[PDB]
């Protein structure tokens, strides 16, 4: 495990390395910031219908009277730009914090403890998340249990051994072809059928699919002894 | 999950079939570009939300000819290959209960844009996610698919949410029955009531009327002697063709910026509105959540979604 | 008729499509409007004929080219138009010219609409094809068969919010 | 206007153009010629009045 987890980190550490557009939802905020300040640079420079686009000039050519008018259109022109700048602004503002609250959530759940909500934290089951300082933003680790390698095997609802049906207290019943064994849904490991593993419901003319197998008692090389 | 893509070409919208009037849009700079940009951003934004939404998988699972899942008739919510376009019984309701305008808006200027998805393949995506859960449960967005019978699906569910799993295997044959009653109700619920789609039915309603609004601000004066710039350019001179077409542009400019922001706020609340889809598909769908009502009424033990105009609708199982 | 002109009749002047009209007008009306309240077709003062007025420029123009450092080739996308003035070909977007269509499906590169994506490939150039929904994977659903993991790996995924 | 790239070079006012597609501008269609049908009228009106 601490293996594997060192080459993901590495092959993260490369990747970063590499190929920079993984910061690409940073790099999409910055370019989008970028361009409205440029756009509202670049209007001081439109007539809006004017004589001219700079205020100094407008000054400098007509009397005071026309020189109003004109200004007033200029200003009407750049109050204009102001506003949708800060529409613009507002909206990305609003956009991000909605995902800052996401993240603080993220956070919360994942680095500080651990989260059962499937693919909040990313795909797989999660245990832990390393959160890293980027700018304008944060960047997450995210450390998830994802099986690699499946094997079909036979697989009953319950065991019949004395009639009444038993049943897994944690995890699923299991054969090779050989004897039934009780594993977990998320990894193989084969234990023991017996009555601290499971526990007597029903019986097995109710239970749809059981099978037949001896159940294992511990009690019973006690009590013989 | 997804909005009316609009591209509204700033310049045919307000000078269309002038040239004047676009000299004098050439003057104000900026904002016919910056608007072109927000709606293609905002475009960008829908086809996000979609693909972030319906897609969570890599792969594609398809159910087996036979199918035995311990009673449930899933007929109603799978896919019917016989149609000619693939989709469930109840997905002929949500795209049939929700709603020429198009061809004057698009002579207008309002360019809409098919989806980079289509209902064909929103239908597959739902198709494949419904298989995922139906065989491989909540194991196929965790990693590699790992079969599971249904029943033992439902065993595990019942576990997780302190029902231990003794009670299904004694009542799949009731259970059975209250899934296909509960299907059956809702199959008629929607056939009868065309309101229950009424979530996207009034998103499609805010999105036809700002398209109406844009276009009908057209036809207004906006302080000038005539709302067509062609009259404009056949009356007037130079000088005042231009001062009459400035006041045109400045009204055409102000109602296409009020539509704008207003758009990009609806795209702000879809936007939520598909973070909370994919956050659901991937809890209640996918796997299970815990959480108390963000599935649903009762103890969530699994979501089948479907898909719907505009949107998605999840049918959400609950003890 | 059956062209793109410049129209002045009865004083009203505009450009577009005159067509034979479908619609028909009362003896007393003359001008037809739309639902926008634009000019939609005129009755001609001389010989009284209705014709439809159709707005020209039909849809838009977009361009699909990868990025400069890569290569130069482009191909022109008109949306919801077929091909009239125009590697010649059409898809669900409208007329593509420039781009090759393929059958094959790959992942989406370059989206186009209606679930088509174009991507540069192999002598390389762009092309068009289906936006790939994913490997197929069929899962073998059996009552008495299970999967459980007999191994697995611990990985570690990469995310940014900001 | 040389070639399309050149138009979405100009559109994103930059040389360097990013993988994807982008909407320079619409689809346009120039008249062929101009029409002109008005009423058949042979009095002059009465300025003389």
């Amino acid at each position: 495990i601490a293996n594997q987890f060192n080459s993901a980190i590495g092959k993260i550490q490369d990747s970063l390395s590499s190929t920079a557009s993984a910061l690409g939802k940073l790099q999409d905020v910055v370019n989008q910031n970028a361009q409205a300040l440029n756009t509202l640079v670049k209007q001081l420079s439109s007539n809006f219908g004017a004589i001219s686009s700079v205020l100094n000039d407008i000054l400098s050519r007509l009397d005071p009277p026309e020189a109003e008018v004109q200004i007033d259109r200029l200003i009407t022109g750049r109050l204009q730009s102001l506003q949708t700048y800060v529409t613009q602004q507002l909206i990305r503002a609003a956009e991000i914090r909605a995902s800052a609250n996401l993240a603080a959530t993220k956070m919360s759940e994942c680095v500080l403890g651990q989260s059962k909500r499937v693919d909040f934290c990313g795909k797989g089951y999660h245990l832990m998340s390393f959160p890293q300082s980027a700018p304008h933003g944060v960047v997450f680790l995210h450390v998830t249990y994802v099986p690699a390698q499946e094997k079909n095997f036979t697989t009953a609802p319950a065991i019949c051994h004395d009639g009444k049906a038993h049943f897994p207290r944690e995890g699923v019943f299991v054969s090779n072809g050989t004897h039934w064994f009780v594993t977990q849904r998320n990894f193989y490991e084969p234990q023991i059928i017996t009555t601290d593993n499971t526990f007597v419901s029903g019986n097995c003319d109710v239970v749809i699919g059981i099978v037949n197998n001896t159940v294992y008692d511990p009690l019973q090389p006690e009590l013989d002894s | 999950v997804s909005m009316t893509k609009t591209s509204v070409d700033c310049t045919m919208y307000i000078c269309g079939d002038s040239t004047e009037c676009s000299n004098l849009l050439l003057q104000y700079g900026s904002f016919c570009t910056q608007l072109n940009r927000a709606l293609t951003g905002i475009a960008v934004e829908q086809d996000k939300n979609t693909q972030e939404v319906f897609a969570q998988v890599k792969q594609i699972y398809k159910t087996p000819p036979i199918k035995d899942f311990g009673g449930f008739n899933f007929s109603q919510i799978l896919p019917d290959p016989s149609k000619p376009s693939k989709r469930s019984f109840i997905e002929d309701l949500l795209f049939n209960k929700v709603t020429d305008l198009i061809c004057a808006q698009k002579f207008n200027g309002l360019t809409v844009l098919p989806p980079l998805l289509t209902d064909e393949m929103i239908a597959q995506y739902t198709s494949a996610l419904l298989a995922g859960t139906i065989t491989s449960g909540w194991t196929f967005g965790a990693g590699a698919a790992l079969q599971i019978p249904f029943a033992m699906q439902m065993a595990y569910r019942f576990n997780g949410i302190g029902v231990t799993q003794n009670v299904l295997y004694e009542n799949q044959k009731l259970i059975a029955n209250q899934f296909n009653s509960a299907i059956g109700k809702i199959q008629d619920s929607l056939s009868s009531t065309a309101s229950a789609l009424g979530k996207l039915q009034d998103v499609v309603n805010q999105n036809a009327q700002a398209l109406n609004t844009l276009v009908k601000q057209l036809s207004s004066n906006f302080g000038a002697i005539s709302s067509v710039l062609n009259d404009i350019l056949s009356r007037l001179d130079p000088p005042e063709a231009e001062v009459q077409i400035d006041r045109l542009i400045t009204g055409r400019l102000q109602s296409l910026q009020t539509y704008v922001t207003q758009q990009l706020i609806r795209a702000a609340e879809i936007r939520a509105s598909a973070n909370l889809a994919a956050t659901k598909m991937s809890e209640c769908v996918l796997g299970q959540s815990k959480r108390v009502d963000f599935c649903g009424k009762g103890y969530h033990l699994m979501s089948f979604p479907q898909s719907a105009p505009h949107g998605v609708v999840f049918l959400h199982v609950t003890y | 008729k059956n062209k793109c002109v410049n129209f002045n009749f009865n004083g009203l002047t505009g450009t577009g499509v005159l067509t034979e009209s479908n619609k028909k007008f009362l003896p007393f009306q003359q001008f037809g409007r739309d639902i926008a309240d634009t000019t939609d077709a005129v009755r001609d003062p001389q010989t009284l004929e209705i014709l439809d007025i159709t707005p020209c420029s039909f849809g838009g123009v977009s361009v699909i080219t990868p990025g400069t450092n890569t290569s130069n080739q482009v191909a022109v996308l008109y949306q919801d138009v077929n091909c009239t003035e125009v590697n010649v070909f059409q898809t669900r977007a409208g007329c593509l010219i420039g781009a090759e269509h393929v059958n094959n499906s790959y992942e989406c590169d370059i989206p186009i609409g209606a679930g088509i994506c174009a991507s540069y490939q192999t002598s390389q150039s762009i092309i068009a094809y289906t936006m790939s929904l994913g490997a197929e994977n069929s899962v073998a659903y059996s009552n008495n068969s299970i999967a459980i993991p007999t191994n697995f790996t611990i990985s570690v995924t990469t995310e940014i919010l900001p | 206007a040389l070639d399309p790239l050149s138009e979405t070079k100009c559109t994103l006012k930059s040389f360097t153009v990013e993988k994807g597609i982008y909407q320079t501008s619409n689809f346009r269609v120039q008249p062929t010629e101009s029409i002109v049908r008005f009423p058949n009228i042979t009095n002059l009106c009465p300025f003389g009045e």
